[PDB]
DNA sequence: CCCTGTCTGGCGTCCTCTCACCCCTATGATCATGA
DNA sequence: TCATGATCATAGGCGGTAGCGTGCGCCAGACAGGG
């Protein structure tokens, strides 16, 4: 079955793979993150409650006072979104917090407080998010963009090759906390182990192991095994486990049990280890040279002298053995220090250590942190407990603790946010294990190590920084005042909190201005994974590897939609199905392929769970049950594609559209384009402009409805029902009774957004697309937006294209367009410019906006009214007067030189106290009248719905067929009816009606207050006049058009109609492209799009022929059914036998300008299907029609390719780039011309052009190019007199900026001069 | 090498218009070094004719009248 | 990747093949970005090191120039003599091998007719005057530069050649990239250069030098093959002989450095004391 | 300003939250032990003037 | 500079000089009223560090800032590097009598001429038109001529066709790589708003027509017209200076 | 004094176009209202 | 008439009784460490 707007124009759909998971709501990152941020969240985390429970309770400097936390609450905003964008306020909500003050007594902090006080306090204004997913900061709609950064936890990197120039790789182990001090363990080419804290000075690593109160005996107990030597009657025998001897060449003949095992000069084989462990050999015999370099573990003391025989971690010599042998020790514990197995890295590290106990280690750490000051044991304890071991200054998140347990092979993924002793010891153990040769290092670009922050987490962090500044103020004030006399709003002030959050949302590196000229550009700017910003890398520094697609971007981050230029691969765009995990990583759906059958359950995999399993490719053929029809199937195991068996697979992809993003899944035939041209096509499809009447794509991907409905430019129905009143302003839906609340009678009113300014100076319009009396369903479009049509997404328009060289006018990439295109007004885009004029406050008095103006006459002032402001509707030229303004000297606002327009909307804002002039009172009466009429129509329309409910209830149960309309309509309650649900319902509707009466009274009073009041404004401004010009820019030689595949081009000549190549029917082609761009720039998808567009228009022409002849619905039903079946096993399977002879005529009314065809991305329409659809129309099979010429009237040889391509106009127009300057203004500090176009400036004759004129022999051209034309002021006035008198001659002089160089060098101690 | 061959000139304005300006101007400051505009780029700085094309004939005239 | 892309753009590409194509494409785009970033700075440093060099005289008055020979990597001759000695003033006047007969005088610009008359007589090495060996104080004379490139005649007195030179070197920096025996092909006389050779017992010619360079002199004088010959290599031929095509004339071992001798006699050990100077390591699984 | 206190056991960052803190007289990295010349041999002064500077 | 809001976001230099004068006046007052023995030392350290912030900020240990993270600009940051007087104001300058627009093809041109709009040719060539007006006697002063060419009356297009006729302009593509990147043409007036540029010539600019933008300059003086005709004309540079290959290869 | 490692200074394309942003918080003084 | 409270206007450089910094990289030449 189909929805009623899907019976208007049902898009033909090729495609073979039956879908199982539809496209999710495309704005779920922004909305879900900010819903996670601001919501009443119990059990502590996440949200604002995490900040308010981690920074509170503020306890004082031992004054026994404490400011603890209760709850919070956000009130309603004073301004809704529309008034906020008009006036210019933030769209914020006040953050009320309930704080409590308690004050303890003397001698008992575990005793009773004498007095508490709990109260409401005001702090900050956090800006809310609109339903589109955007913020309104100062009247300009802004987006905060998700950041891709390093995951907190341990990270074992390897500084490969480059250091020490000898190939010896290093290994470092960066512990990355979420908030606190970093910690980098590393090696050096002497194979010592070095710690460092926050990239500061370097210490040997075991100095922190003493700082955790470990003795050296315990350290060697941890980081090494033991070797036991027993002195038993002969040559100091040894306990030997032969696994340590795997490949070691002994120094003697190892024999045991009267049997020679190992010979001198040979090594111990593995089978000799098997012999020694099979015979269970324990004690072997060593020479005196064997313990010549063995390292003792613990301290041995002589019992008689009380001295030290040998210190810990010391090699043993002959005299040390002679001392400890005669003291009474039979057991000797040493360490195993092999070449391959276990290096003595800990032992060499302890030999570099000068420290000896806990205190000296804490002193040295306190000295490397803060240099050159007296340490004290209390200060060293406090610093080292506040580096890693305090809840305040150090905090891994849950993400950090998960990565730190997972990368150390733990079990519990839950732990504390602070470190401990076992954590650092496990980091050093894993680092030594990586140095030993077992285990692997971790790459950086792997998406199991890249977390995604969003709006909620970054706003929480900035709010937390505001709170630690305010706890730095409350700790100041709390124990330095008289108690009890103050309340907790005199202490805490809202300036740092609001300053922090307002600086983050106002100007950050990630809170950026929304590129809004297209529904696609909105919905793909909100889905952006930027690597830049705070905590990430920078553009002009890094690098190589991060600008490259890793093998685990498959289905998380789009590989082909990224901006080319200085930041490729850093401004990644997130894919279609890609959600965000609980912790912040990326996850993507798959289908659990149990042992034979592809089960239709979806199952979200992260980036590290994907690697262990094995995933089938998306388009693998399966026969109606899930059984894979091949016995070799293409899969990918561990980041590496291969060919696997039938039933060793564990997952299949969901749909074939999931590698790409929503920018580059509206490209039909994407699998035929080379990836560079698909990148340029997706980026230019983002850069489109909305035309006047947007049409539709004939060749789409079916993804248009998700991008249109799941954005916020169309007016989606909330509750379905029957339309009651359509208008260009409003739309009224009457809600069906099986969707309807019992109370609040309810018929909905959609106030559309008519002609208003977007951010890119386009024209964001909404047009109603429903008829009257028409049913609508829940979840359905009512009003099309900009670049939409019937709920689809129509960016550009589809035109008749031919690929042929035509007389050179399409030489490199140019485009040649018939005048039939510009006559139909079909690229005529509508732009809106906002021109502001402020009435400031200066000396000699304030300014005047009135029209009594000097130096002007009738010809200027005829287009102004009697109070200076231009009319609404006056079509002005470039350089007239819009607002007349004179200062205590003409300073009237003028149209900037070049642009026409029609003044559509004038706003006047008045700072309160200033006299409103007559036009400001006219606008006040106008908006009073509009808001009065609008709220009165709210009351009338909802009262009409309420009375219709009363009529619907009184059909039964005491019905009065004639007596109902004899009495006035406001008394439909006291009629004959007992105590039932109906009199209860009439009482509830009377409650609703009296609520509407008193609500209408109070809301009209509040709306008169909002219109009548002034507005807070800039320091020293009287009134602001804003005027909206509405230019209509058509098309001309110089604009940029482009298709959807990377075929760019400046349109080069707008030919007449007659010159166009026509065919043997009569129709001229509209646009003549260039064929030579196809084999080099390998975008072969545009030719398949051209042929399938010609097939679509062939079906449309046959419908137009079968309908223009007034044929009955039977033949239309026949032909539309044949055009909708037409293919292989497909998904569509429609039938017109359930459309009932009236929808088929209206469906053919919508198909007569062409039949829309969906072609999904990697499961598209093959060549034979295009041929069979070109055979259904009577077009030629090869797609090529023979074409005549317009000039000569004789045939082009070798018939050419025509069809329809869907081409977009880009907003790089030519009357926004063109500029010229004879003599304008000059800069102030260096007397050179200004830069730019708005400032009337000159083009930079840069350095390489100076080199290119030195490279010729042009000497006078360069002399006037940098002395006369540019800098020397007396030289250029002499030049201007000489040019207007006909004498071409220059008096050179000196550049004045060289005198500026002399003054800047001379302002140092340097004495530069000019000799002779 | 070309960056050291260009920083080691008998003309401090060329070596100042190239890389580090601090070291070049301090060395030429304490040495009392005296540029004589010596070619192309100093004359592009100071605003006169290049001694390459037509300005080469002008510079032969100017040097002959010295 | 060991499993290639068996699908072209006229047919489809499925998802993995298009993903691997994306690996290649984004690697290329990032190469072009950082490539431009280095190329512009290379052009800057070259036009700031040259910057000053103006063609300021008309004849320096020296003779010593560089020797232009066609480059020989060891295969086909890559850059011939016509494309190197095109338009540059000769250092010493070229005498054809009819010795004491002058072919060109010693200050003749070698334009296209003279280059064809060089190619006909198969002239070995036209010694020619270079900019680097000039004599003009504070500048470069006109004759040592050569033809005015981009024009036809000799260079005009004045055109700043340092700037056009530095732009011509740094301008194709956008196009550049960023990140057993001797087998003969042709036939001719055999030349050896810097060789110390001796006769083995087999009758061949063995070499006692690393600095040996083999050359193939053709029928008219020049050289079409050159080969660096290693130390102690064994030739199947000698000097001045004649070979045929496809004939490997030399063989050696790239793994072993041969310590071959000159005189024929017994071998004894001098200053070779066992245990210290030489050690006893018996090859276990072979025997020798 | 002259203040009497004791460096090590009472560490400075705890006391930082108050005034009296720009930093020690140093002439060097370490907080320099200052003389108290006024306290010891120069108690009572300012006969320069009461010029009330400017 | 005023920011038109009642306040002056000052330049960094006035901040630096203000810091030196504050610290110096406080040091004069502290040397006036006698320094407390081993005391007249911290203030001189502060003055030395403020002067070292003024002459070269950031060379001594951690630099200063006004707002917020960015270190502010001393004198050596005005002479050195990019954004300084050697590379931004003295070696490459902003230039009057110049303009820029988007290029296009127009193959009906001879190779020594390019299409150029009527609006750009009227705004580049203004004082030439003023001189021809008061030389032919169609405006008394300069102000009547300026108001005539602002109204664009029917006679100034004949004046403009009489001043374009034998007067070259310089076309320039924005990344000039080698010396063929600046060439000189003789303009032809075009109804439209783009620069029609001969196709063969676009082999030397490395310029396609997918949105490229080129800038035109005007040679004012007489010697510069002769240098843009004899040295830099588009018919003269047919050979590259890198080799002997022609640069007019048909593309 | 003769290496050999560390440290801190230099440097890292051109041209153009668009947009926002460019103190708020605390203390003191004056005026008005209430007792 | 006096006192207290509230509102408005005018005036300066981590904010705090610490700690923030952490994702470039190469070359080069001086300063110093080890022997
Ligand atoms: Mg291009
Ligand atoms: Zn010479």
């Amino acid at each position: 079955v189909y929805s009623y707007t899907e019976k208007k124009r049902i898009r033909k759909d090729f495609g073979k793979r039956p879908q199982v998971l539809d496209v999710p709501y495309l704005l779920s990152i922004q909305l879900d993150s900010f819903q996670k941020f601001i919501e009443q969240d119990p059990e502590g985390q996440y949200g604002l409650e995490a900040a308010f429970r981690s920074v509170f309770p503020i306890q004082s400097y031992s004054g026994n006072s404490e400011l603890q936390y209760v709850s919070y609450r956000l009130g309603e905003p004073v301004f809704d979104v529309q008034e906020c964008q008009i006036r210019g306020v933030t769209y914020s909500a006040p953050l009320r917090v309930k704080l409590r003050l308690v004050i303890y007594e003397r001698e008992a902090p575990e005793g009773t407080v004498k007095d508490i006080k709990e109260q409401e306090v005001y702090m900050g204004e956090i800006p809310l998010m609109t339903d589109n997913g955007t913020f309104v900061i100062n009247g300009t709609e802004r987006v905060i963009v998700s950041q891709l950064h390093r995951s907190p936890g341990v990270f074992f990197d390897s500084d490969k090759g480059k250091t020490h120039s000898s190939g010896k790789v290093l290994y470092n182990a960066r512990i990355i906390p979420y908030r606190g001090s970093w910690l980098d363990f590393e090696f050096d080419p002497k194979d010592n182990l070095f710690v460092r804290i926050d990239r500061r000075r370097k210490l040997p690593a075991t100095i922190i192991l003493r700082a955790l109160n470990y003795t050296t005996e315990q350290i060697l107990d941890l980081f090494f095994e033991k070797v036991i030597f027993e002195i038993r009657d002969n040559k100091l025998q040894m306990e030997l486990v032969p696994e340590r001897l795997r490949g070691e060449t002994a120094s003697f003949d190892i024999e045991a049990n009267g049997k020679v095992y190992v010979e001198k000069g040979r090594r111990i084989t593995a089978r000799h280890i098997r012999q020694l462990e099979k015979d269970d050999v324990k004690l072997i015999e060593v020479p005196v040279e064997y313990i010549a370099g063995k390292v003792v573990a613990k301290d041995y003391i002589d019992e008689s002298t009380g001295e030290l025989i040998c210190a810990a971690n010391m090699e043993l010599s002959l005299d040390l053995l002679a001392k400890l042998s005669q003291s009474g020790h039979k057991r000797i514990e040493t360490l195993f220090t092999n070449d391959l197995d276990h290096g003595p890295y800990i032992s060499e590290t302890l030999r570099v250590d000068p420290t000896n106990d806990r205190l000296s280690a804490l002193v040295e750490i306190y000295r490397m942190m803060r240099p050159g000051e007296p340490p004290t044991r209390e200060a060293a304890e406090s610093l080292f407990e506040n580096l890693f071991f305090s809840e305040d200054r150090y905090d891994l998140s849950a993400v950090g603790r998960m990565k730190f347990n997972r990368s150390l092979l733990r079990e519990e993924i839950e732990g504390s946010g602070i470190l401990s002793k076992d954590d650092i010891i496990d980091v050093m153990k894993k680092l030594i294990d990586i140095r030993n040769g077992k285990g692997e290092v971790d790459d950086i670009d792997h998406l199991g190590n890249r977390r995604i922050r969003s709006v909620g987490e970054m706003a929480e962090n900035q709010f937390r920084v505001g709170l630690v500044r305010v706890e730095r103020a409350v700790k100041e004030r709390l124990s330095l005042g008289d108690l009890d006399t103050l309340m907790p709003q005199d202490m805490i002030n809202a300036k740092p909190i609001s300053a922090a959050v307002k600086e983050f949302f106002g100007s950050s590196q990630l809170s950026q201005f929304m590129d809004q000229n297209n529904p696609l550009s909105e919905i793909t700017h909100k889905r952006r994974i930027s690597a830049l910003g705070p905590g990430g890398l920078t553009r002009e520094r890094a690098g190589f590897e991060v600008r490259d697609v890793h093998p685990t971007h498959y289905g998380r981050v789009c590989p082909i939609e990224t901006p080319e230029g200085p930041n490729i691969g850093l401004i990644n765009s997130l894919s279609v199905y890609a959600q965000t995990n609980e912790y912040g990583f990326l996850e993507t759906p798959y289908r659990k392929v149990t042992d034979g059958v592809v089960t239709d359950e979806i199952h979200y995999l992260s980036a590290i769970e994907e690697g262990n399993y094995v995933i089938a490719q998306a388009n693998s053929n399966l026969d109606e049950e899930g059984h894979f029809v091949e016995d070799l199937v293409t899969c990918r195991s561990k980041g590496e594609s291969s060919l696997f068996s039938r039933d060793q697979v564990d997952y299949m992809d969901v749909s074939t559209q999931q590698v790409v993003s929503v920018g580059a899944s509206l490209i039909p035939f994407l699998e035929h384009d080379d990836a560079n041209r698909a990148l340029m096509g997706a980026n230019m499809q983002r850069q489109a402009v909305p035309t006047l009447r947007a049409d539709k794509p004939l060749v789409g991907t079916g993804m248009e409805r998700a991008v249109a409905v799941d954005s916020g430019v169309t007016a989606v129905a909330k509750r379905g029902g029957v339309v009651q009143y359509v208008d260009a302003s409003r739309i009224v839906i009457k809600v069906n009774e099986d969707e309807m609340y019992p109370g609040e009678a309810g018929i909905d009113i959609y106030n559309l957004t008519k002609y208003t300014r977007s951010n890119q100076n386009t024209c964001i319009n909404q047009m109603p697309c429903v008829s009257l009396g028409e049913p609508v369903e829940r979840g359905d479009v009512l009003a099309d937006g900009p670049s939409t049509d019937l709920g689809e997404l129509a960016l550009g328009q589809n035109m008749r294209v031919a690929f042929m060289p035509w007389n050179g006018y399409n030489f490199e990439d140019s485009i040649l367009v018939s005048e039939r295109v510009v006559q139909e007004d079909r690229f005529t885009t509508i732009h809106i410019q906002e021109l502001a004029c402020v009435s400031r406050d200066t000396k000699l008095g304030p300014e005047e906006i009135t029209a009594d103006i000097p130096n002007v006459g009738e010809a200027a002032l005829s287009k102004l009214d009697e109070s200076g402001i231009v009319y609404i509707g006056a079509e002005v030229t470039g350089g007239d007067i819009l607002v007349g303004k004179v200062t205590p000297k003409d300073s009237s606002l003028r149209v900037p030189n070049g642009v026409s327009g029609t003044v559509i909307d004038v706003q006047v804002f008045t700072r309160d106290g200033v006299e409103k002039d007559k036009r400001a009172l006219e606008i006040e009466e106008m908006q009073l009248k509009q808001a009065k009429k609008d709220l009165s129509e709210e009351l009338q329309i909802l009262e009409a719905g309420l009375f219709s409910r009363i009529r619907a209830v009184l059909v039964a149960g005491g019905v009065e067929a004639e007596k109902l309309d004899k009495l006035p309509r406001d008394r439909w309650l006291e009629l004959g009816l007992t105590d039932e649900e109906k009199q209860n319902q009439l009482e509830q509707l009377a409650e609703q009606y009296d609520e509407l009466k008193h609500e209408f009274e109070k809301k009209l009073e509040a709306k008169r207050r909002k219109i009548t009041q002034g507005d807070d404004l800039a320091p020293g401004v009287l009134k602001i006049v804003k005027v909206y010009l509405a230019v209509k820019r058509r098309i001309q030689p110089g604009d940029k058009m482009a298709g959807r595949h990377g075929n760019k081009g400046v349109i080069s000549k707008i030919n007449p109609i007659e010159d166009m190549p026509y065919d043997e029917n009569g129709t001229p082609v509209d646009i003549v492209l260039n064929p030579l761009g196809v084999p080099s720039r390998m975008n072969i998808g545009q030719i398949l799009e051209t042929h399938l567009g010609m097939a679509a228009k062939g079906i449309g022409d046959k419908i137009n022929a079968m309908l223009k002849q007034q044929q009955e619905v039977a033949k239309l039903r026949e032909f539309i059914q044949r055009a909708y079946d037409l293919g292989a096993d497909v998904r569509q399977k429609v039938d017109l036998s359930t459309f009932s002879d009236e929808e088929v005529m209206r469906l053919a009314e919508n198909l007569r300008k062409g039949m829309p065809i969906a072609t999904p991305v990697f499961d598209g329409a093959k060549e034979a299907e295009i041929k069979e659809l070109l055979k259904l129309g009577d077009l030629p099979t090869s797609g090529q029609i023979r074409l005549y010429d317009g000039r000569t009237g004789e045939q082009f040889e070798r018939p050419v390719t025509v069809g329809y391509m869907y081409m977009l106009k880009l907003n790089h127009l030519v009357d926004d780039k063109m500029h010229a300057r004879s003599t304008g203004s000059y800069s102030l500090v260096t007397q050179q011309p200004l830069g730019g176009k708005a400032q009337f400036g000159g083009q930079r004759f840069g350095e390489m052009e100076v080199w290119a004129l030195e490279a010729y022999g042009a000497a006078y051209t360069l002399q006037e190019m940098l002395t006369v034309k540019s800098d020397d002021v007396n030289g250029r006035t002499k030049m201007y007199k000489n040019i207007v008198d006909g004498n071409h001659q220059m008096e050179p002089g000196m550049p004045e900026s060289f005198n500026v160089l002399l003054k800047e060098i001379r302002s140092l101690g340097i004495n530069i001069e000019l000799e002779d | 090498g070309i960056t050291k061959a260009s920083l080691a000139t008998e003309s401090f304005i060329s070596a100042a218009s190239f890389q580090e300006t601090t070291r070049v101007l301090t060395e030429a400051a304490v040495a009392g070094k005296r540029d004589e505009l010596r070619g192309l780029k100093e004359n592009v700085i100071v605003g006169r004719l290049i001694p390459a094309g037509t300005g080469y004939a002008y510079h032969q005239d100017r040097m002959r009248r010295r | 990747i060991e499993t290639p892309i068996t699908a072209n753009f006229r047919e489809g590409l499925n998802v993995l093949q298009y993903f691997i194509s994306t690996h290649g494409a984004r690697k290329g785009l990032a190469d072009t970005a950082l490539k431009t970033a280095n190329s512009g700075y290379l052009t800057r440093r070259l036009v700031d090191v040259a910057q000053d060099l103006v063609v300021t005289e008309d004849d320096c008055g020296t003779h010593e120039g560089i020797m232009m020979t066609p480059v020989i990597e060891g295969g086909d001759v890559k850059e011939p003599l016509r494309d190197r000695v095109l338009g540059r003033v000769t250092a010493e006047d070229v005498l054809k091998p009819g010795t004491a007969d002058i072919l060109v005088p010693r200050n003749t610009l070698l334009h296209e007719q003279w280059c064809d008359l060089l190619e006909e007589n198969s002239v070995d090495a036209v010694k020619v005057r270079s900019v680097v060996s000039c004599d003009t104080d504070f500048g470069v004379c006109a004759h040592c530069y050569g033809r005015d490139l981009a024009r036809g005649h000799i260079i005009n007195k004045g055109e700043a050649i340092g700037v056009i030179a530095a732009q011509s070197i740094g301008e194709p920096g956008t196009q550049l990239t960023m990140r057993s025996s001797i087998q003969v092909k042709n036939k001719g006389s055999i030349k050896l250069s810097n060789v110390k050779s001796v006769v083995n017992s087999s009758g061949k010619l063995v070499i006692t030098s690393r600095n040996t360079e083999l050359k193939l002199i053709d029928e008219f004088g020049r050289t079409k093959e050159s080969y660096k010959v290693p130390y102690g290599a064994v030739l199947a031929k000698g000097d001045g002989e004649q070979v045929a095509g496809g004939e490997t004339v030399a063989n050696w071992d790239p793994h072993t450095m041969p310590v071959i001798t000159e005189v024929s006699g017994f071998v004894r050990f001098t200053d070779m004391i066992d245990g210290q100077t030489i050690t006893r390591q018996t090859d276990e699984l072979t025997g020798l | 300003l002259f203040v009497e206190f004791d460096p090590e056991v009472i560490h400075t960052t705890t006391i930082n939250a108050t005034r009296g803190v720009s930093h020690f007289v140093r002439f060097g990295a370490s907080p320099a032990i200052v003389p108290s010349a006024v306290i010891h041999q120069l108690s009572v002064y300012k006969p320069k003037d009461i010029v009330d500077p400017a | 500079v005023p920011l038109d809001g009642g306040r002056f976001a000052t330049s960094d230099l006035n901040d630096l000089y203000r810091r030196v004068i504050n610290r110096n006046n406080r040091l004069k007052r502290l040397l006036d009223l006698a320094a407390p023995d081993i005391i007249v030392r911290n203030e001189k350290r502060m003055l030395q560090e403020a002067v070292d912030a003024l002459l070269d900020n950031g060379r001594r240990g951690r630099a200063i800032t006004g707002s917020n993270k960015r270190p502010l600009k001393s004198l050596a940051d005005m002479i050195k590097g990019k954004q300084g007087r050697f590379r931004q104001n003295l070696l490459g300058k902003r230039v009057d009598y110049s303009g820029r627009s988007v290029i296009t093809v127009g193959p009906y041109l001879r190779l020594h001429q390019c299409g150029l709009p009527k609006k750009m040719a009227l705004e580049l060539f203004k004082p030439f038109i003023y001189g021809k007006l008061e030389l032919r006697g169609l405006a008394t002063t300069i102000k009547a001529a300026k108001k005539m060419v602002e109204r664009e009356e029917a006679v100034v297009w004949d004046i403009l066709d009489e001043v374009i006729r034998e007067h070259p302009v310089l076309l320039n593509r924005a990344p000039t790589l080698h010396r063929l990147g600046i060439q000189a043409f003789e303009p032809v007036l075009i109804e439209g708003k783009a620069i029609q540029l001969h196709p063969l010539v676009c082999a030397a600019y490395n310029a396609d027509f997918d949105g490229d933008q080129m800038a035109v300059h005007v040679p004012l003086t007489l010697e510069a017209q002769l240098e843009a005709r004899a040295l830099m004309m588009s018919t003269n540079n047919i050979l590259s200076p890198a080799n002997g290959e022609p640069i007019i290869v048909p593309s």
